């Protein structure tokens, strides 16, 4: 990469990171979608 | 353009965030929540609109065979701009 | 050399299927309807056997779709309705059979598009 | 193209483990022979059948031609 | 002992329901004249025996068969049900 | 008889005169390629994809339009027809956009599939393609017109089926474009069907955009419950979620179409859903609780009160299983006040005779009538597919249509006789010339809507219509089993409730106010807490939070029609069952199971434990509820007409005004529709348009 | 037929047709059908009672000498009254040829074991019994060969589900591996791939 | 009518005799299985489990099915005697880890949607 | 041509290449890809869920050859062993981060090999 460098992009990481497994920086999987079914919300005032 | 939840969690580009009553937040204790910082919608919103002196323009995303399938965009409507269905780039005829 | 037994066929005890996946399920025997998005009819030729839909829930990790019934993806193909009935009966499954739906023949006439006195005359073509 | 290459088939005589070991070593040598022939007679041309209803089109064709895109979509779905 | 509704399940074409059909087309109207508040439901069986269902208080039900009955016989059975006599 | 003999690839077949080459090939089992031809549309002949060779004829013919002749040998797989197909597909694909990865019609495209089956595998088009600008025709149909192939299917559908002449072609030659030529929304109760008939991704479903692919989806064949037509549908599901609704073909009910509400109101199944049992806390607010607690609280009151102190109201989306379960539960406490919100006059025969409250002519029978009289109804919005059948008969059979009521737009020209109910009396007497019109008819038809029965004149209106029908039968004689009289219903649960012995209307509640009230999905608001005594116990069982839930003491969450196997009977008297597409959300359960569990907890256990046993009970109560496609029934018109002459209720001086006056009143009619955001968008678009 | 189409061999087609007619003439008690495919493969459809005679003939006749049993397997077709079809693939080294013999059976009709004709059949028959539930009479030792010990059912049957009925895990309370009813965190995704618009006119069935 | 080829038995009596022979063999083997695998169950409950597994198929009235069941049971017995199974395979007959499932209508109502 | 850890790429503008055609999900022999999509706030066709289960994946590379826009690729990294099973279940954020991490090498490799594809 000295004689020919990589193409520069603004979204490329400026700081490389090694494998962070077994570390507070480890990746934790989770769902990325929103809730499918919305529940009904009762009125805040009594009926009688 | 990342935001933060009222709890403190980062909101992803899909809008995901556990609510206050969700127990699943416990998975992030002593750990982190992986969030990509570069939001594609904001990044494509910053591109300038290209000006072309033709009614029909073609877009392949740049790079030829390294882009997307080549598509043709009509620019007859002056109310809005033509947008590529793959890339998100915008085109317009030189109004005034 | 031939027993000459007279009884209805039942192989339920030999198939290894758990007890509650025999007498609790309901199979459906039908010719699948044509997908209305398309005009081809090649998928409306054979008879299908399919089981009743059971519960699907969300995986707490990753939010995937989880099931607990082993027959959720089991679809069988048959030449005739009688074959499907025989298979379901010998396998001990209670079934519902729906008769095949066939498009009725239609009278088509291009000349009616341009009618002297009928309402079939078209305003555009 | 096997009928276009020449090689010998090692044959045993006593049908025991030693003869089978010798046969396997000789087949290694004959494979070297066939590989030499294959290296020298490699021909030019395309590498999959020119029938886009079976073999997927090239990426450039997929990204420029309507039929190529349709056949790519259908072959991969 | 309080009657609530009665149900007559008769078939369209089978000969066994013939007399029952006759009763309807001959006398049902007059029956509905005498009992303007009693629901006399008429429903259609298929390849089944004709039947008469009678519902009493607290959901108890009794059914009787009407196979090959004539109009006189079904009239007598219906009068017995309406009066309560055994 | 008059059949002629033709040959398909050398195989003989006898066909009726005027049969097209395409239909003769169909009779052999060969499907000719097509883009512009549709069975239910008029023949166009534009796409030239159906070109086929006739033996010893130098020129190919268009199979979709050309009648076959005696002795013809059709060569479907000949070299000339294959080359014609390849050339036509080349022309179709020359300007088509490379949009397949972003096109919603990707895995279910007739263009894609017929290209793979009958076209070449490569292109030799070395030019630039044309691109056209997109049009806006509303919030339901997304338009991307660069994908258009100019088959004119949408134009023919809009003109002929929907009766709307908004679509056309502008321009000439290569830049001839399908559209409206002005900013105009294509709004009709049947507008979404142009998505299905469009062979390509030019017209797509806007609410469905980019959510699924056709190969992922699981298909459940079920029944629509948004009206009383009972149109057959397919629910598409993926990973336990409903994705879309498609029409399922039934030649007798909906042919191939569905309504816009039926198509797009599934959005409402994801909002305002009841998920857990709820009870009133000490503050008076609804709070969550277990099934045990809620069922015990309901059962305590069910044990405490009995007789006329207990009552139940059934809503418009209730199945027959839950109806019979609730009826049995209330009978076990000696209660007979089982009511529905929709009113039917109980004088005379009432619901004792089934034909007294059915569409006796059936939906298909409209194609056999030559005169029809509509009384106090708007079939366009109350029963869109019934109105479509009327439109089809009007177009093809020269059907004569007249209407008693407000002059609504029915998409076909009809004879307005007026607004006053007294007009019926005139027709019943013979002064009106339309009495002479009906006398001359061979297959006359009189249709009365339930909306005209709700107006407290229902007894007198029904008596007048019955008098007209009796005059027709008496003067014109008995033509056969024609069954002139008809009742057109609006809700999907009314016919099953009337079959099972439910009292139509809510008057019995008004006469004897109860102290325990069951609301089985009742959301019409016809009973308020003002019409009930103080501290009345109200139970709401249902699937949506609507006007019915906030007034209840206990909430029991039930299942929607996509989440159970349930029986519904349409306006013809035809029983049909749905299938489970997904399961109920949260703690919601099947409704009949809820009623059975409540009966067991209360010490009044019902005899049935499975769905099969509940259907056996349904057979015991009304044996037409287990025959799942049968429509034929007995005719007891004479008895009902004789019994309808006893009471002499007078008519009101009040014109018949249907509730569905215009299209903006069509989108929101039930709790599922009111929770739909797509229906809200439709209402907004029709109220103000851009 | 330009370079993308597979070339065809008429001489082998004629030879295989002639040998098929020859075999059918010699053994008319058992042969019900003879076929030669377009890629020159000869199959003989026989009655189940002729498994031992026919095979023996094809192994021992001087004009056949099919001395090698290449493969023995079964195919499950639920729509047929006789569910399973049994396929024998035979290789003749003397004449450099291959042949296929098909027969049929159902869940309750035994098939004669061919271990006395070909020793290779032994394990193959075991495999068939393991995967389809077809019993072979006079087998020297018929038992499961591929499935786990005590496994219930026959997994290669069409009505057997892909993931089975039970799954295994380790339990620390009882300190051993236990079997439980199967639960998947992600259900297998069923795809509807078949298109309308039939692909091959030459295989069209009569519309009945 | 409906002539069918036998497996082993010409009628029901021969099938019953084969069933009794298989049951005798299993009953004899149970104590050896308990001792040799070092199981934690008694001989009494092992024989009770054998009896239960035999009674599970007591409704069969077809000799071909009966002797196919006998062939499978003999295969299972041969697997047990030769110690081809492990302790886990033997213990799988008892489902000691599976949670009890209520047959009551109310309990199944409470737990979920499964009938 | 080496097949390693998966990554999601984007255009030079920073806009992601994936347009949610689901071809990679359809072609995956192991059913290791799970995709969910909806219109974006600007009407763009984008994914809301893109998951790859790396313990089901066979690393065949069929997904990258099925992709029409070079969105999903198999990168050059092979040293990504993990101490738990959970961290091998990749969601969309992880794959976008991998793309942003490895884009330089990925682009150079694609430039070297695309004339054979
Ligand atoms: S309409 Fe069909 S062929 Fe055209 S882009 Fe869409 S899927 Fe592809
Ligand atoms: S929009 Fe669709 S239906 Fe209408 S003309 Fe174009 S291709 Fe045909
Ligand atoms: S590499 Fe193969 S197995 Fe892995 S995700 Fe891609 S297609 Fe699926
Ligand atoms: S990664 Fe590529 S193939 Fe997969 S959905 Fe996105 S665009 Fe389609
Ligand atoms: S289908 Fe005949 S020309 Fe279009
Ligand atoms: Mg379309
Ligand atoms: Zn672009």
């Amino acid at each position: 990469p000295t004689t020919k460098p990589p193409t520069a992009r603004k979204y490329i990481w400026t700081n490389h990171k090694f494998n962070v497994s077994g570390t507070p920086q480890q990746y934790v999987p989770y769902s990325t979608t929103r809730k499918k079914i919305q529940e009904w919300v009762p009125p805040s005032t009594p009926y009688k | 353009g990342v935001r933060t939840s009222p709890t403190g969690e980062k909101v992803t580009h899909t809008g995901q965030a556990y609510d206050d009553g969700d127990y699943r937040r416990v998975r992030f204790s002593d750990r982190q929540k992986e969030v990509n910082e570069n939001f594609a919608i904001d990044l494509i919103a910053e591109q300038p609109v290209s000006e072309v002196g033709s009614r029909v323009i073609s877009c392949d995303g740049g790079g030829g065979a390294l882009g997307h399938p080549r598509v043709y965009i009509n620019l007859d409507k002056e109310t809005k701009t033509g947008t590529c269905g793959y890339c998100g780039l915008q085109f317009r005829q030189p109004h005034h | 050399q031939l027993i000459a037994v007279d009884e209805k066929l039942d192989i339920t005890t030999l198939t290894g299927v758990p007890e509650e996946h025999i007498k609790t399920r309901k199979v459906r025997i039908f010719v699948p309807a044509r997908n209305n998005m398309q005009s081809g009819v090649n998928n409306t030729k054979k008879w299908k056997m399919e089981f009743d839909t059971r519960e699907r829930w969300e995986n707490p990790l990753m939010g995937w779709s989880s099931t607990a019934d082993p027959l959720s993806n089991l679809v069988l193909t048959f030449s005739t309705k009688e074959d499907a009935v025989a298979f379901a009966e010998k396998n001990g499954w209670s079934f519902d059979v729906e008769e095949r739906k066939v498009p009725k023949p239609k009278s088509k006439s291009y000349g009616a598009n341009f009618s002297w006195n009928k309402r079939t005359r078209v305003s555009t073509k | 193209v096997y009928d276009q290459v020449e090689f010998d088939v090692p044959i045993g005589s006593r049908g025991d483990c030693y003869d089978r070991y010798l046969c396997r070593v000789e087949e290694m040598r004959q494979s070297l022979r066939i590989i030499s022939q294959c290296l020298n007679k490699m021909p030019p041309g395309e590498i999959k059948v020119d029938d886009a209803k079976v073999s997927p089109p090239k990426r450039a064709e997929m990204k420029t031609s309507m039929e190529s895109l349709i056949h790519h979509f259908k072959l991969y779905t | 002992l309080g009657l609530r509704e009665i149900r007559i399940h008769l078939c369209q074409r089978s000969p066994g329901s013939q007399g029952v059909r006759d009763f309807i087309e001959k006398r049902y109207v007059e029956l509905k004249k005498a009992n303007p508040d009693l629901p006399i439901l008429i429903r259609e069986c298929s390849d089944v025996q004709p039947k008469l269902w009678a519902r009493y208080a607290f959901g108890q039900e009794k059914n009787v068969s009407l196979n090959n009955f004539s109009a006189d016989q079904v009239t007598r059975t219906l009068e017995n049900v309406l009066s309560g006599k055994a | 008889s008059n059949l002629i003999e033709v040959f398909v690839d050398g195989q003989s077949v006898m066909v009726e005169p005027g049969t097209t080459v395409l239909q003769a090939c169909e009779k052999v089992g060969m499907q000719i390629p097509r883009f512009c031809y549709h069975e239910r549309l008029s023949v166009a002949g534009n796409c030239r994809m159906c070109l086929v060779e006739i033996e010893k004829a130098p020129k190919v013919v268009a199979a979709c339009a050309m009648p076959v002749m005696k002795g013809w040998n059709i060569l479907t797989n000949s070299e000339k027809s294959k080359k014609a197909r390849e050339g036509v597909m080349e022309f179709l694909l020359a300007n088509h956009p490379l949009d397949c990865p972003i096109c919603d019609q990707g895995g279910e495209c007739d263009l894609q599939d017929q290209s793979m089956m009958f076209g070449s595998d490569r292109s030799r088009f070395l030019e630039g393609k044309r691109a056209v600008e997109d049009k806006n025709i509303g919030p339901l149909v997304k338009t991307i017109m660069t994908r258009c192939i100019q088959c004119t299917r949408c134009i023919r559908f809009a003109s002929e089926i929907a009766g709307v002449d908004d679509l056309g072609t502008t321009g000439r030659g290569n830049d001839m474009q399908v559209g409206t030529y002005i900013e105009k929304m294509f709004m009709s109760e049947l507008s979404g069907n142009i998505i299905d008939i469009c062979p390509v991704g030019a017209l797509t479903s806007k609410p469905y955009a980019f959510t699924a692919r056709p190969w992922e989806t699981r298909k459940t064949e079920s029944i629509d419950v948004m009206d009383a037509v009972g149109s057959n549908i397919v629910v598409s599901t993926r990973t336990g979620e409903v994705m879309r609704i498609l029409p399922r073909m039934h030649e007798d009910i909906n042919e191939e179409w569905i309504s816009d509400k039926t198509r797009f109101a599934y959005d409402g199944l994801k909002r305002q859903r009841l998920t857990q049992p709820m009870i009133r806390n000490e503050k008076g607010l609804l709070t969550y609780t277990t099934w045990e607690d809620a069922l015990s609280r309901v059962a305590g009151m069910l044990q405490s009160f009995q007789g006329n102190d207990v009552a139940a109201i059934a809503g418009g989306l209730v199945d027959a299983e839950a109806l019979v379960a609730l009826k049995d539960l209330l009978n076990r406490v000696d209660s007979d006040s089982l009511c529905t919100e929709e009113v039917f006059p109980t004088a005379g025969a009432g619901t004792d005779l089934r034909s007294n409250y059915l569409l006796n002519t059936t939906i298909a029978g409209v194609e056999e009538a030559d005169v029809i009289l509509l009384v106090g109804t708007n079939p366009r919005f109350e029963a869109p597919l019934f109105n479509a059948r009327i439109r089809k008969s009007w177009l093809h059979n020269d059907l004569k249509v007249a209407l008693i009521g407000s002059p609504v737009d029915l998409t076909y020209r009809y004879d307005h006789l007026g607004d006053s109910p007294k007009i019926l009396q005139d027709i019943a007497s013979g002064n009106h010339p339309f009495s002479q019109i009906l006398k001359e008819a061979k297959k006359p038809m009189v249709v009365l809507g339930s909306s005209a029965l709700q107006r407290s004149d229902g007894t007198a209106i029904l008596a007048a219509v019955s008098n007209i029908a009796q005059n027709i039968r008496l003067s014109s004689g008995v033509t056969g089993d024609w069954k002139v009289m008809n009742i057109l219903h609006r809700i999907a649960s009314q016919v099953a409730a009337l079959d099972l012995g439910y009292k139509p209307g809510v008057e019995a509640i008004r006469k004897n106010p109860p102290k325990v009230l069951f609301l089985l999905g009742a959301d019409g608001g016809c009973i308020t807490r003002q019409d009930l005594p103080k501290d009345c116990f109200i139970i709401y069982q249902g699937h949506h939070g609507d006007v019915g839930a906030p007034m209840a003491d206990v909430i029991l969450p039930g299942a929607a029609y996509t989440e159970k196997s349930a029986t519904y009977v349409n306006t013809e008297g035809r029983a049909q069952q749905t299938k489970v597409a997904v399961t109920p959300p949260g703690l919601a359960r099947e409704d009949w199971k809820i009623i059975r569990a409540l009966s067991e907890i209360a010490g009044m256990t019902l005899p049935y434990d499975t769905l099969d046993q509940v259907r056996s009970r349904l057979e015991e109560v009304s044996p037409n509820l287990v025959r799942y496609d049968d429509v034929e029934g007995a005719n007891y018109f004479q008895q009902a007409n004789e019994l309808s002459k006893l009471v002499n209720q007078q008519l009101l001086a009040d014109p018949l005004v249907p509730p569905q006056l215009t299209i903006k009143d069509f989108y929101m009619t039930d709790s599922i529709s009111r929770a739909s955001q797509t229906m809200a968008k439709c209402v907004k678009a029709v109220t103000e348009g851009i | 037929t330009r370079p993308t189409i597979r070339p065809r061999n008429d001489v082998v087609h004629k030879q295989l047709s002639a040998f098929g007619q020859y075999v059918a003439e010699i053994l008319p008690k058992y042969v019900q059908q003879v076929q030669v495919s377009c890629f020159n493969e000869l199959e003989i459809f026989i009655h189940p009672d002729g498994v031992i005679p026919v095979l023996t003939f094809l192994r021992d006749h001087t004009n056949a000498q099919f001395k090698s049993l290449a493969d023995l397997t079964a195919v499950d077709v639920p729509t047929r009254q006789n569910r399973f079809e049994i396929v024998y693939n035979l290789l003749s080294l003397r004449f450099n040829s291959r042949i296929r013999v098909k027969t049929y059976t159902d869940e309750l009709t035994p098939i004669e074991s061919s271990v006395t004709v070909y020793k290779a059949a032994n394990w193959y028959e075991r495999e068939i019994w393991d995967m389809f539930g077809v019993f072979f009479a006079n087998h020297p030792d018929l038992r499961r060969i591929l499935t786990d010990y005590g496994f219930e059912g026959h997994p290669f049957r069409k009505d057997f589900p892909l993931s089975g009925y039970v799954e295994l895990r380790y339990d620390d309370e009882v300190k051993r591996v236990v079997a439980e009813p199967v639960e998947l965190a992600q259900e297998f995704r069923k795809f509807d791939l078949n298109s309308p618009w039939e692909a091959f006119p030459a295989y069209r069935q009569p519309p009945e | 009518g409906t002539s069918v080829k036998p497996i082993f038995s010409r009628d029901m009596n021969e099938a019953k005799r084969r069933v009794r022979e298989l049951y005798r063999a299993w009953y004899r083997e149970v104590p050896n299985t308990v001792h040799l695998f070092q199981l934690d169950i008694s001989v009494k409950q092992g024989r009770d489990k054998v009896r239960e597994m035999f009674m599970k198929n007591a409704h069969v009235t077809d000799p071909r099915v009966v002797d196919l069941l006998v062939i499978k049971g003999k295969m299972e017995l041969e697997e047990t005697i030769n110690v081809w199974k492990q302790r886990t395979h033997i213990m799988r007959f008892f489902h000691e880890t599976e949670a009890p499932r209520p047959t009551d209508f109310l309990s199944k109502f409470y737990v979920g949607h499964d009938p | 041509r080496f097949r390693g850890e998966h990554a999601l790429r984007r255009y030079p503008s920073g806009e992601e290449r994936c347009i949610a055609c689901k071809l990679c999900e359809a072609v995956c022999p192991a059913q290791a890809i799970t995709i969910e999509a909806e219109p974006r706030a600007d009407g763009s066709r984008r994914t809301t869920r893109y998951d790859i289960d790396m313990t089901k994946c066979i690393y065949c590379g069929f997904c990258q050859e099925a992709c029409p826009v070079d969105a999903i690729v198999e990168g050059p990294n092979f040293e990504f062993s993990t101490e738990t099973h959970e961290e091998l279940l990749y969601n969309k954020e992880k794959l976008l981060n991998n793309g942003d991490k490895w884009e330089a090498e990925i682009a150079a490799n694609i430039q070297a090999d695309y004339l054979y594809r």
